[PDB]
RNA sequence: CGGCACCUUACGAGAAAUCAAAGUCUUUGGGUUCUGGGGGGAGUAUGGUCGCAAGGCUGAAACUUAAAGGAAUUGACGGAAGGGCACCACCAGGAGUGGAGCCUGCGGCUUAAUUUGACUCAACACGGGGAAACUCACCAGGUCCAGACACAAUAAGGAUUGACAGAUUGAGAGCUCUUUCUUGAUUUUGUGGGUGGUGGUGCAUGGCCGUUCUUAGUUGGUGGAGUGAUUUGUCUGCUUAAUUGCGAUAACGAACGAGACCUUAACCUACUAAAUAGUGCUGCUAGCAUUUGCUGGUAUAGUCACUUCUUAGAGGGACUAUCGAUUUCAAGUCGAUGGAAGUUUGAGGCAAUAACAGGUCUGUGAUGCCCUUAGACGUUCUGGGCCGCACGCGCGCUACACUGACGGAGCCAGCGAGUAUAAGCCUUGGCCGAGAGGUCUGGGAAAUCUUGUGAAACUCCGUCGUGCUGGGGAUAGAGCAUUGUAAUUGUUGCUCUUCAACGAGGAAUUCCUAGUAAGCGCAAGUCAUCAGCUUGCGUUGAUUACGUCCCUGCCCUUUGUACACACCG
């Protein structure tokens, strides 16, 4: 999260203005890259079919 | 807050700035001339010629130059 | 067949609550009686009538008034109910505070002025507010423009600048005055207009901070309910520190908060290293006993080695792991064992939605509007004040002693900070001085020097001997030093002398659950000088719970409400 504060003046009187603009951890060059509690699983790499037993010399 | 700010009463009398003195045509009297043909000079190394001192209770005193003799 | 009712539905009705009639009513007509027409005045007055009476029946008007009222919704509140929770609650206790003296802040009073903000928690050692000057905003006085710029005027035959000597002034301010000298179009004067202000308004604001409230809470999309405000989701039960989980489920999928996270403490003879850390050895060497021993100095060139202790990157480790039990047998929970660690392992930083006329305009060249702007509310200098004292209050420090005071001796931390042509930093060692302090050197911009910060409580050996006593050291006299331009209204330190109150503190009331409380110091901040204050840090180290909802409050549900400025209604 990067924040900016800023002072608007107007005729009646000063205005406060306060942005704040999260990025995406995935895009983040510096720190972390995720959330810490953001947990990723790996695909499977399941549902294979196994000839009994052979050997390849 | 501050109590109605207070007008101010002055004890003393107003008091007058001071302006310059007038003096018209200096050099004219500064310099003596007579027909078909003046005070004094600052001796310092500050300014040299071209000043002129005054007459006090016989004392001497330029301007350029804030130092008295005799 | 008749009756007293009930349950479900809601086609239908209704403002809804609800209703088998309160349905068959703008698609408005089965028969018929009675009653109402905003709230009050008022079921009052008057007349009549009935009554033994009490009263009953009939029954106005003047005048007054913008709502009164119904049903439901969300909140809030309840001396309502049911769950749960907290040493800013209690319980069992510890230390106390409240009582004295003093330090400090607040009110009051005084004042020339005693500047000012803040008043329950959430004002009162708070404004980092320990003010001699400055600070400084207040009070008595004296300067200066640092009033940009554009006009207009004056004016070079002078717009204007200063300053010797006196007088003058607190002042060696040419501020002002006598004085003729100096300088020269940057300036003076009037207009327009700027500028500054610790001047006002925090009830005009931004930002920040505090509080509600540091609990578990908060929100939309689509769908469901409701004419609506709204509601469900966001929940019976069990469970958790927790809206956190198991699950239940007219929802389903999500977002914030919680938790995760980050910093810090504890473990690692496991990696990488160390001449700014430490050590084993080895030279050279001390004293003491000679067994080849015991304690030391030394060598950052000893052309040695190393990493247990120290440092810090890069990791490991805890996940409730194992075993008994119990409980939807799900979530969990309780005992042991092992372990450095088993309360989320200890401590913190971070921290949602809605809000408050909370604080701050005196942090800000953050600001709108108002005020003021040359005898200034700008700025500066001199002096005073912020400390002033019949009195009330808050945070504290010393004590009232023998579990002690004094004198000797022993002798152990941790967090930190530090400068140069100064306006002058931390200071070892040597010398002088009773001390406080002075002086000369040298090290250190710092794991290198101060510094092992040799701290204080504490430990040992004596003196004192139950008394206001050698407890206590306020108040005061005299003297010596240091900081500062300046110590008077004692800046502070030191020496002698003076030697108060106080004998454990009424009603009340604060904080606290383990390396915690209490006691004890130290460093850093403020800082020329001054710490009885804060923020951290270690040293010594407990008594008692490990529970509850009685008090004070907090969260959730149900419920009542004539409250919504929300019960301080």
């Amino acid at each position: 999260i990067d924040i900016a504060i800023r002072h608007v003046l107007m005729r009646q009187g000063v205005l406060g203005i306060k942005v704040k603009i999260m990025k995406d951890p995935a895009a983040n060059r510096f720190g972390p890259r995720a959330l810490p509690d953001a947990v990723k699983i790996a695909e499977a790499k399941d549902e294979d079919e196994v000839i009994p037993a052979p050997t390849v010399k | 807050g501050g109590k109605k700010r207070k007008k101010k009463v002055y004890t003393t009398p107003k008091k007058i700035k001071h302006k310059h003195r007038k003096h018209k045509l200096a050099v004219l009297t500064y310099y003596k001339v007579d027909n078909e043909g003046l005070r004094r000079e600052c001796p310092a190394p500050t300014c040299g010629a071209g000043i002129f001192m005054a007459n006090m209770k016989d004392r001497q005193y330029c301007g350029k130059c804030h130092l008295t003799l005799k």
